[PDB]
Formats: C-alpha cells, structure tokens, sequence
C-alpha cells in the first residue's frame, strides 16, 4: 500500500473529563497520542490541528434547538434548563460537564476535515479517534455521544464520491449511522455487534433498509465472547462480498475499543491481533479510508490498540516493547504493547455464524 | 405535597397547592400549564376554587338552581352533569373497571399500563426436564446437545418456548441470546393471529368470558366461510366449532380452485 | 399418496397441540386469510424437518416492501423541523421518517449488562484514580503554560483554565479572580505551580501504590473460568454428569453401537500418572499400610493389562472387549480424564518453554526501577525446566502438600496465560481415582468382573462365544438394574470405545 | 347504573386504551370522521326515521347536551397523561389566533366512545333522579346501536406503517419523553 | 380443571369452598393418583362408596387446616373457570343476603 496518511490531534482532547464514575474518558485519545509519537511514527504521518466545527455545520443533520441547547447549556446554568434535558435526553446517561461543546466541535471539526482532506486527495488515509460518537441521531444525546460527527464524514465524502461504505465493529451497533442513512442507497452501514440484552438492542438480522436503502444495511447479530480466529472468520468474507458487489467509492471504519478483551464494559474476547485483522483487510482494498476511533473504556488497552492500528496502516509493524511513554505506569506489569484475551468460554457456534452468512450473502445477491 | 401527580398518580414535575393538600403535574392540568412561564402566585385547585368562591353551605343550592334553570328550558338532562364537573380536578382517563373485565386475558400495568399474556457457566441442566428425567429433544434438531462437561463446546442452547414448552436450539432456528427481560418467547408453531395480505388486515377476536362467549357450530360442513375464530373438535364473537375433518376439505378444494384459476 | 398427507403430518408432528396450531393455520389458509407465502413458511416450521414430505407439499402446491422489526415511522408532520445548515443533498440522503430508539426495541424492560470479577472492579478504581490524577494534573500543566506565555509577555480551549481556576480557588472566589485576571497572574500562576508540585508528589506515591496492588491482581482478573473452576468441576465431574452425556448421545444417536470414543496417542502420560498416583498414595494417611501397595498393584496391573504398555518399566521412572459397572466405568472415565488434561498441557508444552525462555524485559524504567520478585523468589517462573516436567514436579509438591494451591494457580496462570486452568483439581482428581480404585478392590462382585477382564485380555484368543458367555457371565454377578458399559480397546491403534448398552443385554 | 355496551366496542375501547398506553400512539388529528359530524349524522339518520315530536326534540336536546359535555370534559376526565402533549400542542395552536377551542371538531369517534364509559360513574354522583337517569341511558343504548350499524366505517385497520391516513400514528422520542416525563 | 395438584372449587351446601386436588381417583383400577402414583386403596384411605365407583379426588380446602381434606367426586368438583368464579361470587353475595335478612 503505502499510503500517505495524515493525521489529526487536537492537544485540548484530554483535558475534558466526564463525571467522576463515567466510563468515557477521552484522556485515552491523548495517551494514544503519546503511544503513537514516541514510537517515532510522527516521521511518518502528517499531524494536523483541524478547525473546531461551528453551528452551521452541526446543523446539516442536527436540530438548530438542539445545536443552540449544547451551546448554552452548563453545569452551572442546568437548573433553569429542564425541558430540554428530558427532551434531547442530556440528564445522567450523557451528563453535562464543562467543555462538552469545546469537545463536540473538536471532535465534529477534526472528522469533518478528515472527510475534506479525503476529498481532496491530500491523503488516502484519513484518522480521527476523537470522532466516533455513533449513537447520538440528530436530536438526542445517546450512549455518551453527543454528536454524530461520522455522518458529517459521510456527507463531505459522498460530496465526491457516488458509493461511501460504512463499517461498524463497535460491540455496540451503530444505530445513529444506520439511522441517518436506512433509506438511502448511497450508504452501506455494516455494524458487527453484540445482539441480545444489549444496550443497543437494534441491529437486528433483518435490518436490510427500508425506502431505497432497502438491502443497503447489515447488521451481524453476535454472542458473548467471540475471539479472533471467530471473528475474523465472520468478518472477512461478508467485507469480501461487500466490496466485490456493492463496490464503494469510499469507506469508513469505526474502530471501537469496546469489543477488546477485558474492557469495561465489553464481553467480547478480542486480542490486539484480532482487532488489527479487520484494518488490515479493510487496507487490503486500496480505497481511501477515514478511521475513527468508538467505544473502549479500557484506556490502557485501547491506548495499545489505536497505536497498533496507527502503526500497521502506515505498513509498519511497532516494537512490542514500551518506548517510555510519560504514562508508563498504565500498561500494566510487563509493560508491552498488546491486549490479552481472557479464559472465557466463546458461544457463538458455527451453525448459528453459518445462518447469517446465509442470510447476509442472499440480500446481497442483488446489490451488483 | 405528594409525591403523586392528583392526576396521573405519578411522579415527577408537581405544581403543588397550598390550600389543599394535592400535587399535580404541569401536563396533568386542566389547561396544561407550560412550566417555562410560571404563574408565580397561590394556586389552588379546581375544588379548592368551588370550595372557596361558591361552598357557601346553604348558598351551593342557589347557585345549581341557578344554573338549573338557565338550562332546564335549554338541555337539561346535562346541565346537572355541566354544573357539576365544574367542581372537579382534572384526572387521567381511565377505563371504568369493567370493560377490561369482559376479557379475562388482560391486566393493568404498574402506573396503570396495558398488560396481557405475553408480557412474562457450562450449564448441562438445561437440558434436563427435571420432572420426568428426559431430556430436552428439540423440535427442529431432534436432539438435546448436551456435549460434556469435559467438552463443554459441543452443547447447544435450548429455550423451549414459553407457550407450549417446546424444547429448541439456539442455533436449529436462528437466535444470538436468550428471552429474559421482554415479552414471552413463542415458538413458529403457534398462529399468526395477525395477517396483512394485499392492503387489508386481519386480526382474532380478543379472550372473552365464557359466560357471554356464544359457541356455535355449521351445518353445511364443508363450505362454511368463517374467521380465524374457529374451535377443532354482542352475538357477534362467535367461535365456529370446526369439525376438523371440515379443515381438511375446505383446503382440499381450496387448492382445487387456485390450480384451475391458472389451468383453465 | 395425496390421500393421506394429513395422517403422515399428524404421526410427524406428533403432538395434538401443535397439530391443532397446524390445523388452525390450515383453516387461516383455506379462508383466504393466509396467503401462500406464509403457509409455506410455516409447513417448513412444521413439515420442512423432512426433505420428502415438504417437497410434495410444495409441489402439491405448487409454490415453486418488507419493513424492519426496530424501526417504527412518524408521520410527515414530525419532518419539518428547520435545520440552519441541512443543504438540499442533506435533505436527499439523510432520513427523518424511521427511527428506532432503542428503549422502543428493548420493550421497555431495560439492557443486561455483563459480569465482572472483583479484580476487574479493583482494576476500574484503580484505573479511575489514575484518570483523575493525571487530568486534573494536566489541566493544571495546560493552565500553568498558559499563565507561563502570559507573565512572559506582559512582564514589560476557552474553558479549561477557567475551570483550573475555580477549583484551585475552590473558595468561589474564582468567579471574581477570573475577571480580574482578565483585566495578578504571576500571583495565581506561581499557586499553580505550588498546587502542581504537590499533585506529582501525591501522584507518584499513589502510583506506587496502585502498581504495588495492581501486580497481584492482574493475572488473577482475565482467570474467567478459572476462578469458577476447582468448584463447577466437583459439582461437574460426578458419575450422574457422565451417565447424563452418555445418555444424551444415545437418545440423540438412537433417532436415526459407538456412542463414546477416545484416543491415547501418548505414552509417557500413563507413567506420570502413575508418579502422581503413587506420590498421593504415599503422602496420605488414610489407607492402611498394605492398602498403599494394593492400589498401587492394583493400578500398575490394570495399566499394564489394558494398555499391555509395559510390565516393568511403570516401576523405572484383535481387538478386547470389557463389560463394566458403573464403579469400573466411572474410575475409567476418572482415568480418561487425567490423561485428556495431560495431554492438553503436553501438547503445547514445547511452545509454551519456547515462550517462557524467550520473556524479554522492558528497561527503559522496568528493569531501572520496578520488578515482579514474588514468583521468581520461590522458583515459580518457569526459568528453563521445561513446563511439563515442572509442572509435574508441582503436582507432586502439591499433593505432598508443601504448597498452597494460591501460588500453585498464580504461577499456572502466569507461565501458561490462564491456559491450564483445569489443572486446579489435579490432586482432588488423583484423590478421586484412587478412592474409586479402592472402592474396585473391596467389591466381591466388581472383583469378581475384574477377574472376568483379566481373563478375557490375557486369553486374546476367544472363540465365537466370546462376547455372550462373557455378557452373561458379568451379568449373572450383577444385578438386573444397573447399566453395562462395553469399553473396548485394540491395541493397533490406541483407540478406546465406550458403548451405552443400558438394559439391552436382556 | 347497568349499561350494556356492545361487544365490539369494548373491544374497540381496549385497543384504543392498549394502542395510547403501549405502543404509545396518539390520535391522528384532526381526524375525518369528528364527534360533531357523527352526532350530526347520528340525529339526521335517526330523526328523519322517527315522526313523534316529543322523542325527535328530545333526540335534539340529547345530542345538544351530548357535544357540551364533551366540549366540556374532553380536557378534564378523558385524556390519558401521554395524550394531554398533544392536547397541550393544539390548545396552544388555537391560542395563537386567540381562536377558541371545538374538540367535536376535531375528535371524533373515538373520544365520543370513551366518553360514555364513565357516565354510570358520573351520573351516580349527582342529585338528579331515576327516570330522567333511565331516559338518558335509553338514549345512548340507542345511540350505541346506531353507531353499531355502521361500523365498518369509523374504526379501520390500518397501519401508521403503511397507512398515512391511519387513525393512530406513531409518535417520536422527544415528544414521548416530554409527554411522559413531566 | 381437574388434575393433580390443580384447583378445583367444590360445593358444600349452599355455598362452594375452593381446594387443591392431591388425589386422582381410578374407579376402574380401584385406585388413586398422589403426589408427594399406581397405587391401591390405602390403609386408612377410603372415598364413601357414591364416590367410590365415580371419578373422586382428594382435596385441601385452602383457607382450612390440612385436616379438613375431604374426597369429593365429580358430583360437587367443579371446572375451574370464569364461570366458577361468578359463581361462587354469586352464592356468597346470596349467603351475604341472607345474613342480612338474618339481621335486618
Ligand atoms: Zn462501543
Ligand atoms: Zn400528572
Ligand atoms: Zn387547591
Ligand atoms: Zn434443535
Ligand atoms: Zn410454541
């Protein structure tokens, strides 16, 4: 391959924190950073510092009440904002803290850009971990996601491409991004999650679409617990398909630390290896590519995890040794760079996996 | 005060009185109030207001007389009913306690909510019956699974469903967990009781008591159009006692007539 | 054949509820309710388990928009909501009419989260701890720089030092000095610094302190099924669970001779059973003095007669049937077992040493300042001793008892990455086995069946009465309840199989 | 009082109970077929087809007195809470053109039908006397009747899904969250 | 409606008391169904011979002691369904009617 890839950091991502308890922390983002730099990869890729984004640009799929709520509201003005916390669902599930427009325009600027450069052709390698809010949908906050910033990615994309692929490997479906584009046919949203009990819940076998987007929406039902020489097999082929029928011009990844083993909230029993399988056959295909970074409330794991990827797509592969970070004493005992998967017991049997080839390869067969 | 609107009996957002003791919400509120412009003063309620301006003790009578006979020569039958639900808080709706006992298949939620019939680590016992000893032979499958517990891989999940207690693999018809929190899980082998064919939809009739459930039965025997309320052996929900062997011969030239539609 | 289609559905389905849904659907279908489609679909849920019947409905027959179950739609009436930056392709792809929200797909019940081990919770708080010393510690180096380029310029990204500001003058005196800062910064700058020095203070002891905790733990947090086993296994390695997998596999198999079957590729296994068994039986006090050398005969005889492996050299360290009892079977099924977990740990064991030796270490500050010397200081990390050997050599100090089964499953997770976990119970299976040996021994009637296989295997040459006068024979000694289990073995292969003939000897 | 309603419409008030609390519809307003316009209906179909004088004026009054009551306790006793949203939304539409309030016209069928399910329970709470409260049962018996005739024609099965003119229709996340919040 | 450990609602006199069978009777076999069953007549166990030759069960009254169980038959057993219900609704209003005139 040997891509030109660029890349985008904003040094204010780290000093927004959530309440005390949350799980999301985008203080990760940063020791990632620090991952990635001194490795010595910053020779390698283009650093930029993209714009914030302004309310004009939120407003493309957001609400202008809602986008004029996240720009006033505060943990010290919230007592005379009611209405509107039940009403976009902005109480405890997605609290309120003191930068969170700061962040939301950091974050909705950078992959908004991201989408430009790809445009453009400064770079075929665009990555972004500070976007990936793929729960919130245009009204309402949701899973810790305030702002859906991938779907501004996949507008500015389709501004120039006629087909944009979006990949979804979040434990969590990605509702919003499937949500935004469930009727049209320019966009494939493709999540692999966990379906059960899940705080999802959507992302249902027969999701295909409706309206136009009909059979241009596939969700993969999973269990508890699949590993990677498991998932892999699951995902390659349906990516394989994908690619030789629906043929896209461009693509977007969601790369989620949630499916990593051991995360805080995760059940899925995913090692380094078998998350960086998916970039790399994704890469495989030569495509531009905008990664984002999603779920994981492991920072010290998905840290690991995003510097992996950031190193195997510019076609190098890290030393599995610590270059000395400044947050040394997060990567454990042996302070190496991989994630170790647990002893759980994987249930996704192969009948089951089998069916939903089955169904997901014959809604394909007629997406030439 | 309580923390109950007087209205919906829920919590939340009170508009709290002080001459009576009541808690309202904004919404539950005749008109509803938007909680944004405050009134921003004592507010009493509807009963507290009559008990007030007009509960003068012997006075009450003057005023529905009054009210009577600027309305008896106009409808009178509701003037009564008019002057009297001036007096009244605002309530939310309800059924009045005996249309939904002339159906013995629902039931009212928490806060009042529709509720009915489908509301409801190696583990070897699963497949186990545990009243007769068997084990649990899975319908499509015709097996139980069980693997070992020295090779729990090998086990296949089994929900047997919560309506006729057939036993079924998780993976013998697709599913990714089991059916814990929401409604009961039914297996393929039960009725539609539900059908949209081309639009025109279909639905059977609701569970009555069998004291007013009115069973009837044909006696042409073989043509006999009839609904989905049928029974294999307000006089308006009738259940046709099907005589089974009916069922077989209404389909046999049923399949007739849809070859010679396209035969002839 | 047409005529009696409704007879062969009903002995398939054979049930009366069912047959009365199938018959209900029928009717459904026959009153033009029902369309074919979904009476296709549901003969296949009833009829589609046979590939014949299914078919001549279909063809009898002659079969030959779809909207989602998470998505509902609003009306057009909730469309128009003005959006100041939606431009008109926006309009084009987006989507306003089908929304899920997932509380609507959860039934309103609620989501089932996943369950966590009360490392991983120490884990969290630990990691929680972490966050907020380094952000708040940040935050306050973000602040600081700031505050530097200001006194540096006025000497002759909107939020965070205002929040800094507060919490530092946590007084609510930062709303005031905020303002007056924006008209006394080397003043508040220089507090910074001060409170800086003392959050690194505080951050390196809690550091310390959260490693010193954290090392213990760790390994002990991704134990997932090992924390649950040496517990499920004894509820689990029962006589009952067994009968209940051998039962299950014949009502499966008998609905369409060889119900169990094992291989013993490795030999060596045998004798480090032996070791192990002999250790045990030597260590404990519980058996009588001559008891120890019964049992010990008493296995080197059925290993050396079975297996016919060797005679003497268990002391230096055609195919045979054999009807069996429940006790046999189940010491059986004990020996099984052992030699499937051995042969699991054996099987990788050269790359788990090739592993171990090669565990390099860190030394940028790992090697400089901080070290896990608590395995290594005992002699429980595996340098060199190839795993196997050691582990064995564990095994017996175990069961000797000069070691306590914390370390013993520390190390097992450390040096094989959790994978021989089910090792746990190595000495409590070897305790098993022998106490069902001894149960063997001091049984006339199992003793008298165990003499009845010792004749059959040395005699290796029968005649064509072998297997009924032997059955009878075993029988006869039994009662007419029990269950017989025919384990055979030819020695070509090393190839055991167990067949689950219940009752059907009569 | 003992009243009978039909078998049909019990179960037409248990769907409507069921489809606004849960599946959490609303009515499609201003709807079609409206409870002045069926009562309009119910007392020209019925009038033209009775010649004594005294029942036809006292047709006229019931349906009169009928509309005033809804008129007047629409607002009051027969909304459920995640309706009085919506209730709110239009009183605060018609208030914007200082236009008053005409439930009749705009609910319909419906919220008639529910409205007399109560009536036991509010005549029992009054001082009025038996034979007037005999009389008046007679009438809405009837006027139950009436409507039972034609039937097939005020409550249709048709999905919000398929059918834009469905007379429930799905409502969204916001408004169920401020209808059911406060 | 009528099995073992099933409900069952029962007459005794002018008013019915609802119990829980433990017994199924076998007029056939001469002999009784319990759970804790092929089984004879018990020892101590015998049904009054109207019953003895019908379709009898033995029954606890819920509400009395366990030892007021009784073996009733067919005869005064009744199906367990919305109709026992008003039923037996019925008949206690009528005992409530007839205190009433008792008293007042
Ligand atoms: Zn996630
Ligand atoms: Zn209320
Ligand atoms: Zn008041
Ligand atoms: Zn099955
Ligand atoms: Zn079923």
């Amino acid at each position: 391959d040997k891509r030109r890839v660029a890349y985008f950091y904003d040094a204010d991502v780290g000093n927004y924190a959530y309440g005390a308890g949350h799980p999301m922390k985008p203080h990760r983002i940063r020791m990632a950073h620090s991952l990635i730099m001194n490795y010595g990869l910053y020779k390698k890729m283009e650093i930029y510092r993209a714009k914030p984004a302004t309310k004009q640009e939120m407003c493309q799929f957001h609400t202008d009440e809602y986008i004029d709520f996240l720009s006033r509201v505060t943990p010290d003005n919230l007592e005379m904002f009611k209405r509107e916390s039940v009403k976009f669902n902005v109480g405890d599930d997605c609290p309120v803290f003191d930068g969170l427009y700061e962040y939301c325009s950091i974050s909705g600027g950078g992959s908004m850009e991201g989408a430009a450069r790809l445009n453009r052709g400064k770079c075929d390698v665009a990555v972004n971990y500070a976007g990936g809010l793929h729960h919130a949908k245009k009204s309402e906050a949701s899973g810790f996601c305030y702002l859906n910033d991938i779907v501004l990615g996949i507008i500015e994309l389709l501004r120039y491409h006629p087909r944009v692929l979006y990949i979804d490997i979040d434990v969590h479906h990605g509702d919003g991004v499937e949500e935004a584009f469930y009727t049209t046919d320019r966009v494939m949203t493709c999540s692999f999650h966990k379906y059960g009990e899940f705080f999802p819940g959507t992302g249902e076998l027969r999701d295909i679409g409706v309206g136009a987007g009909k059979n241009y929406a596939v969700n993969v039902p999973l269990r508890d617990g699949i590993d990677d020489a498991t998932y892999r097999s699951v995902f390659e082929p349906v990516i394989k398909k994908i690619m030789e029928w629906y043929q896209p011009s461009a693509v977007v990844l969601q790369c989620g630390g949630d499916s990593l083993s051991g995360d805080r909230l995760g059940c899925f029993n995913l090692s380094m290896e078998g998350h960086a399988n998916c970039v790399n056959y994704v890469k495989s295909f030569g495509i531009p590519m905008m990664v984002v970074g999603g779920g994981g409330y492991t920072m010290r794991n998905v840290a690991r995890t995003w510097c992996f990827e950031t190193g195997l797509l510019n076609n190098v592969v890290l030393d599995k040794d610590l270059p000395y970070n400044e947050y040394y004493e997060y990567y454990g005992p042996d302070y190496k760079l991989s994630v170790r998967p647990s002893n759980m017991f994987n249930v996704n049997t192969p009948e089951y996996l089998d069916k939903v080839m089955t169904n997901i390869f014959a809604n394909l067969e007629n997406t030439k | 005060n309580e923390d109950f609107c007087s209205a919906c009996n829920q919590s939340g957002s009170f508009l709290c009185c002080d001459t009576c003791p009541k808690s309202f919400h904004f919404l539950c509120l005749d008109p509803p109030i938007d909680p944004n412009n405050l009134p921003k003063g004592d507010w009493h309620c509807n009963e507290c207001k009559f008990k007030i301006f007009i509960n003068n003790s012997m006075a009450t009578l003057k005023k529905i007389e009054s009210n009577f006979i600027k309305q008896n020569n106009n409808v009178k039958i509701f003037a009564k009913l008019l002057f009297n639900i001036d007096s009244h808080n605002p309530k939310q709706f309800q059924l009045p306690n005996y249309i939904k006992e002339t159906f013995p298949a629902v039931k009212t939620g928490s806060r009042g909510q529709y509720s009915d019939e489908n509301d409801k680590s190696y583990n070897p016992d699963t497949h186990i019956d545990s009243n007769s000893g068997k084990f649990l032979i899975c319908y499509k499958c015709n097996q139980t699974r069980l693997g070992s517990w020295s090779h729990p891989e090998n086990s296949r999940l089994i929900m047997t469903c919560d309506y006729c207690q057939t036993p079924w693999h998780l993976d013998c018809v697709p599913r990714a967990s089991f059916k814990n929190l929401g409604s009961k899980w039914k297996c393929p082998l039960h009725s539609p009781t539900k059908v949209y064919k081309k639009y025109k939809v279909w639905k059977k009739q609701r569970l009555i008591n069998k004291k007013n459930q009115l069973y009837y039965e044909p006696l042409q025997k073989i043509g006999y159009q009839n609904n989905g309320n049928i029974q294999i052996i307000n006089q308006d929900f009738k259940i046709t006692q099907i005589d089974e062997n009916s069922i077989k011969y209404d389909f046999f030239d049923k399949i007739y007539k849809s070859k010679m539609v396209q035969k002839r | 054949e047409e005529v009696t289609f409704f007879e062969k559905a009903k002995r398939y389905i054979g049930n009366k509820h069912l047959y009365t849904e199938f018959l209900k659907i029928l009717n459904l279908y026959s009153q033009d309710i029902l369309d074919l489609d979904d009476l296709v679909e549901k003969v296949d849920f009833y009829l589609g388990s046979n590939k014949e019947l299914f078919t001549w409905f279909k063809n009898f027959v002659g079969y030959q928009e779809a909207f989602g179950p998470s998505y509902k739609r609003l009306p057009k009436s909730d469309t128009f909501m003005p959006c100041s930056g939606r431009d008109d392709m926006c309009w084009e792809v987006l989507n306003d009419e089908w929304v899920g929200h997932p509380v609507w797909a959860s039934e309103d019940s609620g989501f089932i989260a996943h369950r966590k081990n009360q490392y991983e919770e120490t884990l969290f708080k630990i990691e929680e701890e972490r966050h907020e010393y380094d952000f708040y510690i940040e935050s306050n180096l973000r602040t600081i720089q700031c505050l530097e380029t200001i006194v540096n310029k006025i000497e002759n990204s909107m939020t965070i030092y205002k929040k800094v500001i507060r919490k530092v003058y946590d007084k609510e005196r930062g709303f005031e000095i905020i303002d007056a800062l924006h008209e006394t910064a080397p003043v508040v700058l220089k507090r910074l610094k001060q409170k800086d020095e003392e959050w690194r203070r505080a951050q390196r002891e809690w550091n310390k302190v959260w490693r010193e905790l954290e090392q213990k733990v760790f390994f002990k947090s991704l134990d997932h099924l090992g924390l649950t086993f040496k517990q499920a296994d004894k509820k689990l390695l029962t006589t009952k669970q067994l009968i209940s997998e051998i039962s299950s596999i014949k009502v499966d198999q008998t609905n369409k001779k060889s119900q169990l079957d094992f291989d013993f590729p490795d030999k060596n296994i045998f004798y480090d059973i032996l070791c192990l068994a002999d250790t045990f039986i030597t260590h404990t006090t519980a058996y009588s003095n001559p008891d120890k050398e019964r049992l010990k005969d008493l296995l080197k005889y059925f290993i050396s007669l079975f297996f016919s492996i060797s005679f003497e050299k268990i002391e230096e360290s055609s195919i045979f049937n054999l009807f069996a009892n429940t006790n046999i079977y189940i010491f059986f099924r004990h020996w099984t077992t052992i030699y499937e977990r051995l042969l699991e740990i054996k099987q990788m064991n050269e790359r788990v040493t090739k592993e171990i030796n090669t565990r390099s270490t860190v030394t940028f500050a790992k090697d400089l300042d901080l070290l896990s010397s608590q395995l290594s200081e005992m002699g429980l990390d595996f340098v060199g001793e190839d795993a196997y050997k050691q582990v064995l050599r564990l095994s017996r100090r175990l069961i000797n008892g000069d070691l306590e089964h914390q370390w013993f499953e520390e190390s097992l997770r450390q040096a094989y990455n959790n994978k021989a976990f089910k090792l746990y119970t190595i000495d409590k299976v070897t305790q098993s086995l022998v106490k069902h040996a001894h149960t063997l021994m001091t049984d006339a009637k199992t003793a008298e069946i165990m003499a009845l296989f010792v004749k059959d295997r040395n005699a290796s040459t029968t005649s064509a009465k072998d297997q009924i006068i032997y059955r009878l024979q075993v029988r006869s000694h039994m009662s007419n309840t029990e269950n017989m289990f025919r384990i055979e073995f030819d020695k070509r292969t090393l190839h055991v199989s167990i067949q689950y003939i219940a009752l059907d000897d009569l | 009082i003992s009243l009978q309603i039909p078998i049909k419409l019990k179960s037409v008030l248990v769907d409507d109970w069921e489809y606004v609390t849960k599946d959490k519809k609303i009515c499609r307003l201003p709807a079609d077929v409206t409870v002045e316009m069926v009562l309009n209906k119910y007392e020209h179909e019925v009038s033209q087809e009775l010649e004594s004088p005294g029942s036809q004026s006292q047709l006229s009054e019931y349906c009169a007195g009928l509309k005033l009551y809804f008129d007047k306790c629409l607002g009051n006793m027969l909304l459920y809470r995640l309706e009085r949203l919506q209730y709110d939304e239009l009183l605060k539409k018609s208030s914007k053109d200082q236009k008053p309030l005409v439930p009749i016209r705009i609910y319909g069928a419906i919220h008639l039908l529910r409205l007399i399910s109560v009536l036991p329970e509010l005549i029992s709470s009054t001082t009025m006397d038996l034979q007037s409260c005999q009389l008046l049962i007679k009438q809405t018996e009837d006027f139950l009747v009436w409507l039972l005739m034609h039937v097939d024609e005020y409550f249709n099965d048709k999905d919000p899904n398929r059918s834009d003119d469905a007379l429930y229709v799905n409502t969204s996340s916001q408004y169920e969250g401020v209808a059911l919040g406060m | 409606e009528f099995a073992l450990g099933g409900r069952c609602l029962a007459f005794h006199g002018p008013l019915m008391y609802e119990a829980k069978i433990l017994k199924i009777w076998d007029p056939s076999s001469k002999m009784y169904t319990s759970i804790p069953k092929p089984q004879k007549l018990g020892e101590d166990e015998s049904i009054p011979e109207e019953i003895i030759n019908g379709k009898c069960f033995f029954i606890h009254y819920q509400g009395w002691k366990s030892s007021w169980d009784e073996w009733v038959g067919y005869d005064r057993i009744r199906a367990y369904n919305e109709e026992n219900i008003a039923m037996k609704k019925r008949l206690a209003n009528e005992a409530k009617e007839a205190k009433k005139s008792l008293l007042e």
